[PDB]
């Protein structure tokens, strides 16, 4: 294996009187002739190395064959039909089907064919209270503009001419009379709420909110409660904070009452019961709380906590006369069922530890549906009986992976300083803890980002090859509260790396794998994680896979988009202490001559605004110049799902090959 | 206020 | 406050 020559320049930088050489400074220009030629030469060496891997084509074949599969959503009743979305696996847009009990299912609305070349997309969908009329918004191209169409659902023909010039709008019906929507014009950065009455022309739509000076806002929204009693109007100027107003529709010409008159917090309607409003908000509660207040005097001073804020971020769903609080605890789903009076009915017995969605329904739905998935289980739909709490399988995934063939377990290990850290491990059933299993340990560790379980075909293929997939919930993440995040920032960043090293040691100590059967992986802040751990403990793993990483911690902030990461990392310009700390772990600056590094495959696109290739380019150049051991230090520069399949195949093939496998660990 | 606005 | 997020 002969690496392309990478010339070293003479650039030398200085920080607080300290000199730091940057011989690959020229690689920071990803569009210069010399860099683009380097990229081409590196890719040639990498492709040549990968070409010798015997089973690379077989891995790619299985990935491609299992990548696409049919999907179906939960059914919902509107009028005399149950509607549900489906996707055959290749369709660009989901297709809406419907079925009347006692009859066969039929296609109801196929967005793909709304325009030859399928450039017309289905956005909002909203049926009248009786389900006889459907109002839905469509978008053309990558346009923010919308048209609201009105269809008679039985004949499937247009009821009226579509509403035009709609933008950033919801569609909320008031019974079967008409619906509220938002628009900037009549019917200029002044968003307004309008009411369209069925049987009338758009030009006659009543202006509801937003015209007088005190109501001028860039974004407004309107929602009518399911019982048609209240109109809630939200108004905002940006993504942070919104005012909220309520109007009692059961009263003749009721004025708007102020639920929240400032933009200091987010607050939104969950539902009402009688004159009681149920609101989800982050006002004085960053993790959110569910509150109630009487609609006749709805100001924040009167809000009463129904579900007080907790350490975990709250998501609320309502259905069948119950409220459901969803949280991710130790990074996995927990759902609690409450009645509208605040009594906790039960903790819902979810199918296992994973991620969920759903529990959304109408007041009178006899059952609710929820989706569940994790590293070893494809998205599956379950039916939930609200009264009994009974759960049953509604639709198994069409993905070519049977959940019963896999195992997912959560363990907790201790980091160097005693901190207990969560670790989710997945594999094919029948695995033995004899320390021989090829394992990929994945982590991120930063920016309050939580690593929660999610199914991916690529990971599932790894498990079928006989691999173990482990994900550590390191400090710096969002799995707990602010202290957990902060414990992995600025001058505490080392904790993240120590947490990851401890996960690798735990996997070995527990018999899942061993040093020559272990690979570590991560992207972006996760790439930094890999770069840092492989430079501090190059002997801990056999393979290192840093993707799109931030690897030059001394100059990351001077690059495009780097300024936004300053809160988590700090910059070499902050102070001598911050500079010394950053230089202490910066991967680029900690690669050393004579050291034997693990087999490495650095990955990145040839051009990137978020995380510039410069990081990966300079890091790969330095590994190639400094590594003295037998392992290859390669870089794969990306120049559709086709590319994703090729990327995953190269990584798994490279990983197994570097571990010495002549054949797959297990025949999939 | 969001978690982000620490 | 404290271990809160």
């Amino acid at each position: 294996l002969h690496y392309p020559v990478t010339r070293q320049g003479e650039q030398v930088d200085h920080y607080f009187g300290q000199a730091v050489a940057d011989p690959y400074r020229w690689l920071e220009d990803d569009r210069s002739p010399e860099t683009e030629a380097w990229v081409k030469a590196q890719n040639a060496v990498t492709q040549d190395y990968l070409a010798q891997i015997p089973y690379r084509a077989a891995i790619k074949e299985k990935l491609a064959a299992s990548w696409n599969y049919a999907k179906e959503g939960a059914p919902f009743r509107e009028g005399r039909y149950h509607y549900f979305f489906k996707n055959d696996g290749l369709q660009n847009q989901n297709v809406l089907w419907r079925q009347q009990e006692g009859k066969p299912a039929e296609v109801f609305l196929d967005p793909n064919t709304l325009s030859p070349d399928g450039t017309t997309a289905l956005d909002q969908l909203s049926f009248s209270r009786d389900g006889r009329i459907l109002a839905y918004s469509l978008s053309l191209a990558g346009s923010d503009w919308r048209e609201i169409h009105l269809m008679d659902v039985e004949s499937k023909q247009p009821l009226e001419t579509p509403l035009k010039d709609v933008k950033f709008s919801g569609i909320s019906w008031l019974g079967n009379e008409g619906f509220f929507y938002s628009s900037y014009d009549k019917p200029t950065d002044q968003h307004k709420v309008y009411f369209h009455r069925l049987g009338t022309a758009q030009e006659d739509d009543r202006l509801v909110f937003g015209a007088i000076p005190a109501q001028h806002h860039r974004y407004v929204g309107a929602t009518v409660t399911e019982d048609d009693r209240f109109l809630l109007i939200s108004a905002a100027n940006s993504t942070s904070g919104n005012r909220l107003y309520v109007k009692d529709l059961s009263q003749e010409n009721a004025p708007l009452l102020t639920v929240q008159g400032d933009l200091d917090a987010d607050v939104s309607l969950v539902d009402n019961k009688g004159s009681t409003l149920y609101l989800l908000t982050n006002r004085d509660a960053p993790n959110r709380r569910l509150v109630t207040v009487d609609a006749a005097n709805p100001g924040p001073a009167h809000w009463r906590d129904l579900i007080p804020e907790r350490q975990q971020v709250l998501t609320v769903h309502s259905g069948s006369g119950y409220l459901f609080a969803e949280y991710m605890v130790d990074a996995t789903a927990r759902v609690e069922q409450f009645d509208y009076e605040g009594k906790r009915v039960r903790e819902v017995a979810l199918p296992g530890l994973g991620s969920v969605s759903g529990f959304n329904g109408k007041h009178d739905d006899p059952a609710l549906y929820f989706g569940f998935e994790n590293y070893a289980q494809p998205p599956t739909l379950y039916r939930f009986e609200p009264k009994s709490g009974a759960i049953s399988l509604y639709r198994a995934s069409a993905a070519p992976f049977k959940p019963e063939d896999y195992v997912s377990e959560q363990r907790f290990y201790q980091s160097k300083d005693g901190t207990r850290v969560p670790l989710i491990i997945s594999y094919r059933k029948g695995l033995k803890l004899d320390g021989s299993n090829p394992t990929i340990l994945y982590g991120y560790g930063g920016f309050d980002v939580s690593l929660t379980p999610s199914f991916s075909v690529s990971v599932a293929n790894w498990l079928d090859l006989g691999g173990v997939y482990a994900v550590a919930n390191l400090r710096g993440g969002g799995e707990y509260g602010q202290a957990w995040h902060l414990a992995g920032t600025q001058q505490n960043k080392q904790n993240v790396f120590d947490d990851f090293i401890a996960a690798a040691e735990y996997l070995k100590a527990e018999g899942y794998t061993r040093t020559d059967r272990l690979a570590i992986r991560g992207g972006s802040n996760g790439g930094l994680l890999v770069g840092a751990v492989m430079t501090q403990r190059p002997d801990l793993m056999r393979v290192a896979l840093p993707a799109v990483g931030v690897l030059d911690m001394l100059r990351y902030h001077t690059f495009t988009a780097g300024t936004g990461w300053a809160y988590d990392y700090g910059t070499s310009a902050d102070s001598e202490a911050m500079f010394d700390y950053l230089k202490g772990y910066s991967p680029l600056h900690n690669v050393r001559p004579g050291v034997s590094y693990p087999s490495t495959m650095v990955t990145t696109a040839d051009h990137n605004d978020r995380v510039v290739p410069a990081h990966s380019f300079k890091f790969a150049a330095t590994l190639q110049a400094d590594n003295a051991g037998p392992h290859p230090q390669l870089i794969r520069i990306e120049t559709p799902v086709a590319k994703l399949i090729e990327q995953s195949a190269d990584i798994y093939a490279f990983t197994l090959y570097e571990m010495g496998y002549r054949e797959l660990p297990r025949q999939p | 206020m969001t978690r982000s606005a620490f």
